[PDB]
C-alpha cells in the first residue's frame, strides 16, 4: 500500500477563482522510466469516476484546459484555473505505481452568492389516500447556502420527529442547492386536520417564509 | 469502447452473486479491468484486476477469499463473485479499463480512461417491491406570469435504485431528482420536481418517467394541475 | 533518396551498426539496395517476406524514422546488455539500434504486454524479431524462462511464434540465429506485442508515405 493523502478534504472556492488541491504520497511515484504514476480523477454527483489527469501532468483527452497536474516524486497538486458550476463533486488522486492506493477524496464547494428559496407545498394526492397514509411535501428550490431549517405545522401544532428530508447537491449549472421534505400521516388522521403549513427560515430570507394549503 | 455493468442486485446474507462487466468493441488491443468498490457515501477502493484475454488475474489481499474475480475471453465480460455475502458487502461496483499503450513518437498512456456505469448491491433480507408513483401537483395559486412547481413522489420501493426523467428525457433543464430516504418501514422513497413557467401549465404535458429495474417496474406517471 | 551502398535494406531498417547511418539526414525519398551488400544481419538469421518489403519500399515517396517505444521504458527487463561482438559498434559489442533485445532482469523475465497506437497521419512500418538460441542453457540464461513464446496482434495480423532451440554453424561467432518480421499499421490501427522471452522489441519505426493518393 502507498498511503494518499489529500488536502484539504473539502475545498471552498469562489465562482470562476483558481483552486489548487494537493495530494501526497508515502512513497515516491516516479518510475525509473521517466513518469510519475500518478492520476487524478473527478466523481461527479450521481455519476461514476471519470478521468481527469493521467502521468502525473498529462491532460485526458476531452478535459477542460482549465484542469491540470503538477508535482514529482511525493508531491503533486491539481489546479483549476477557473472554477466552474459544473466542476462539482469529489476529486481523487490515485497512485498506479503499485496496485492502486486512491486518496481521499477532495469535495469541492463553491462559493456563489446567497439565493432564497423557493418555497412551494403540495398535498397528498387522492390516489396514495385510498391506500391508507398521506405523504405532505415542501420544497425549498434553487437556495444557497445549504444551510436551512424546515418547520411543519398542523393547524398550527407543531410536528416533530416526523418529516425526513433531502437536500441535492450544488447544481452544476448555478451552483444552488435544492431540499424536500415529506411529512407522513394516516389517511384517518390527515383528514381531521385543516391547515397543513411549511415554514422556512434561511439566511436568504429577511424572516421565515410560510407556505400552507387547506385540506 | 464501453463498459456495461449488470442491474442493481439485492440479496440476503449467505447467498451467492456474481455481477459483470462487458467490454464492448472487439477487445484489441484487451486491456486489464480493474473492479473497485464505494462504500456508502465514501471512497473508491481497488479490488482486483483481469485481463479478459487470458484471464490473468490480481487481487488485493484484503478482499482475496471473500470476493473471486473471472472473466470470458469470447464476450470480454469480467465478473466479481461472491460465494457467501455480508451486509458489510453492500456497496456500489465499478469496473474499470486500464488503457496502457504507446502512441505518436514514443508518448505513453497509461489510466482507468473508461469506467463502467456502476452496479448497486444490497445485501438485505428484505424483499423487492416496486414503488407507487404520486403527482407533486402544481398549485393553483402559481405566480400566474411567474414560475410554478410540479414533481412526483416515488413511494415505498426497496431495493435502490430508481431512476427518474421527464417527458421521456425531453425536459431537463429545472430538474431536481432529490436522494432517496430510508423510511422506518425499511422503504425507500424519492421525489423528483422539477421549475416550468406557470402559463405552460395549460399548454404542456408533464410526465414522470420512473424506473425501478430489480421490480421491473415502469410508470410514467403525468402530473397536471388538480381539478377542483 | 537513398540508394544503400554497404547495407541491405533489412540491415539498414534494423540499423546494423556496421552500416553507414546517415546522421545528418533525417528523411528521405525511397529506398534501393545494391546487388551484393557488405553487410546485412550483422547477428545472423532471416528477414520475412523481403521481396514484398523491398518491393513496398522503392515505391515510397516520403519516409521518416521515429522513435515509438524508448528504450527506458523497459523496468523490469534488461535492455543494455542485449549486444554481441557480432554485431560491433566502434569495436564494443553493440546491436541492431532500431530494435531492443530484451534480457531477463533479476534472474526474472516477466510477461511483457505491450501496444502502440499509429496516432500519426502516416502509415508505419513496425518491426521486431525472435531469438532462437543454441542450446537450453542458453535460453534459460538469456530470458530465465525454458519455454517461450511470441504473440504479436494488429487488427489483420495474428502471429504466435516459439523460439526454436537449435545449434547451428556459425556465422559472425554465432551458432544461433534471428527472425525479423514487419507489418505496416494504418493510421489509427494499434500492434499488441506479449512475450515471456526471445523478443526483439521495437524501438524504432518509419513513417512511410506512398506516391500520390
Ligand atoms: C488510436 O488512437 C486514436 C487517437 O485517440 C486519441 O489519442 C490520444 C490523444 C488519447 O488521448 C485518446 O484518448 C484519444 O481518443 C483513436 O482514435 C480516436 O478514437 C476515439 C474513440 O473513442 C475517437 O473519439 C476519436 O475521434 C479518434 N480520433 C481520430 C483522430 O480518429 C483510435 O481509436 C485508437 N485506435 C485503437 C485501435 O484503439
Amino acid at each position: 500500500e502507498i498511503v494518499m493523502t489529500q488536502s484539504p478534504l473539502t475545498l471552498p472556492v469562489t465562482p470562476g477563482a483558481p483552486a489548487s488541491i494537493s495530494c501526497r504520497s508515502s512513497q515516491s511515484l516516479l518510475h525509473s522510466d521517466g513518469y510519475n504514476y500518478l492520476d487524478w480523477y473527478l466523481q461527479k454527483p450521481g455519476q461514476s469516476p471519470q478521468l481527469l489527469i493521467y502521468l502525473g501532468s498529462h491532460r485526458a483527452s476531452g478535459v477542460p484546459d482549465r484542469f491540470s497536474g503538477s508535482g514529482s516524486g511525493t508531491d503533486f497538486t491539481l489546479k483549476i484555473s477557473r472554477v466552474e458550476a459544473e466542476d462539482v463533486g469529489v476529486y481523487y488522486c490515485m497512485q498506479a505505481l503499485q496496485t492502486p492506493d486512491f486518496g481521499q477524496g477532495t469535495r469541492l464547494e463553491i462559493k456563489r452568492t446567497v439565493a432564497a428559496p423557493s418555497v412551494f407545498i403540495f398535498p397528498p394526492s387522492d390516489e396514495q389516500l385510498k391506500s391508507g397514509t398521506a405523504s405532505v411535501v415542501c420544497l425549498l428550490n434553487n437556495f444557497y447556502p445549504r444551510e436551512a431549517k424546515v418547520q411543519w405545522k398542523v393547524d398550527n401544532a407543531l410536528q416533530s420527529g416526523n418529516s425526513q428530508e433531502s437536500v441535492t447537491e450544488q447544481d452544476s449549472k448555478d451552483s444552488t442547492y435544492s431540499l424536500s421534505s415529506t411529512l407522513t400521516l394516516s389517511k384517518a388522521d390527515y383528514e381531521k386536520h385543516k391547515v397543513y403549513a411549511c415554514e422556512v427560515t434561511h439566511q436568504g430570507l429577511s424572516s421565515p417564509v410560510t407556505k400552507s394549503f387547506n385540506r | 469502447v464501453q463498459l456495461v455493468q449488470s442491474g442493481a442486485e439485492v440479496k440476503e446474507t449467505g447467498e451467492s452473486l456474481n455481477i459483470s462487466c462487458k467490454v464492448s468493441g472487439n477487445n484489441f488491443p484487451s486491456y486489464y479491468i480493474s473492479w473497485v468498490r464505494q462504500m456508502p457515501g465514501n471512497g473508491l477502493e481497488w479490488m482486483g484486476r483481469i485481463d479478459p484475454s487470458d484471464s490473468d488475474t490480481n487481487y488485493r489481499p484484503s478482499f482475496q477469499g471473500h470476493v473471486t474475480i473471472s472473466a470470458d475471453k469470447s464476450t470480454s465480460t469480467a465478473y466479481l463473485q461472491w460465494r457467501s455475502l455480508k451486509a458489510s458487502d453492500t456497496a456500489m461496483y465499478y469496473c474499470a479499463r486500464r488503457a496502457t499503450y504507446y502512441y505518436g513518437s514514443g508518448s505513453y498512456f497509461d489510466a482507468f480512461d473508461i469506467w463502467g456505469q456502476g452496479t448497486m448491491v444490497t445485501v438485505s433480507s428484505a424483499s423487492t417491491k416496486g414503488p407507487s408513483v404520486f403527482p407533486l401537483a402544481p398549485s393553483s395559486k402559481s405566480t400566474s406570469g411567474g414560475t410554478a412547481a410540479l414533481g412526483c413522489l416515488v413511494k415505498d420501493y426497496f431495493p435502490e435504485p430508481v431512476t427518474v426523467s421527464w417527458n421521456s428525457g425531453a425536459l431537463t433543464s429545472g430538474v431536481h431528482t432529490f436522494p432517496a430516504v430510508l423510511q422506518s418501514s425499511g422503504l425507500y422513497s424519492l421525489s423528483s420536481v422539477v421549475t416550468v413557467p406557470s402559463s405552460s401549465l395549460g399548454t404542456q404535458t408533464y410526465i414522470c418517467n420512473v424506473n425501478h429495474k430489480p421490480s421491473n417496474t415502469k410508470v410514467d406517471k403525468k402530473v397536471e394541475p388538480k381539478s377542483c | 533518396p537513398l540508394i544503400l551502398r554497404d547495407c541491405s535494406v533489412a540491415g539498414w531498417l534494423l540499423g546494423n551498426p556496421m552500416c553507414d547511418e546517415f546522421i545528418n539526414v533525417p528523411e528521405w525519398s525511397y529506398i534501393v539496395e545494391k546487388a551484393s551488400p557488405a553487410n546485412d544481419l550483422c547477428y545472423p538469421g532471416n528477414f520475412n517476406d523481403y521481396e514484398e518489403l523491398k518491393h513496398l519500399l522503392s515505391r515510397i515517396n516520403h519516409f521518416e524514422k521515429i522513435q515509438i517505444i524508448p528504450k527506458s521504458s523497459w523496468s523490469n527487463h534488461d535492455a543494455s546488455s542485449g549486444v554481441s561482438s557480432a554485431c560491433p559498434y566502434l569495436g564494443r559489442s553493440s546491436f541492431f539500434r532500431n530494435v531492443v533485445w530484451l534480457i531477463k532482469k533479476n534472474s526474472a523475465y516477466p510477461t511483457i504486454k505491450r501496444s502502440y497506437n499509429n496516432t500519426n497521419q502516416e502509415d508505419l512500418l513496425v518491426l521486431w524479431g525472435i531469438h532462437h538460441p543454441n542450446d537450453a542453457a542458453e535460453q534459460t540464461k538469456l530470458y530465465q524462462n525454458p519455454t517461450t513464446y511470441i504473440s504479436v496482434g494488429t487488427s489483420t495480423l495474428n502471429q504466435r511464434l516459439v523460439p526454436e532451440i537449435a545449434t547451428r554453424p556459425k556465422v559472425n561467432g554465432q551458432s544461433g540465429r534471428m527472425e525479423f518480421f514487419w507489418t505496416i499499421l494504418k493510421p489509427n490501427d494499434a500492434i499488441n506485442f506479449e512475450s515471456n522471452g526471445n523478443f526483439i522489441a521495437p524501438e524504432y519505426a518509419y513513417k512511410i508515405v506512398k506516391k500520390g493518393d
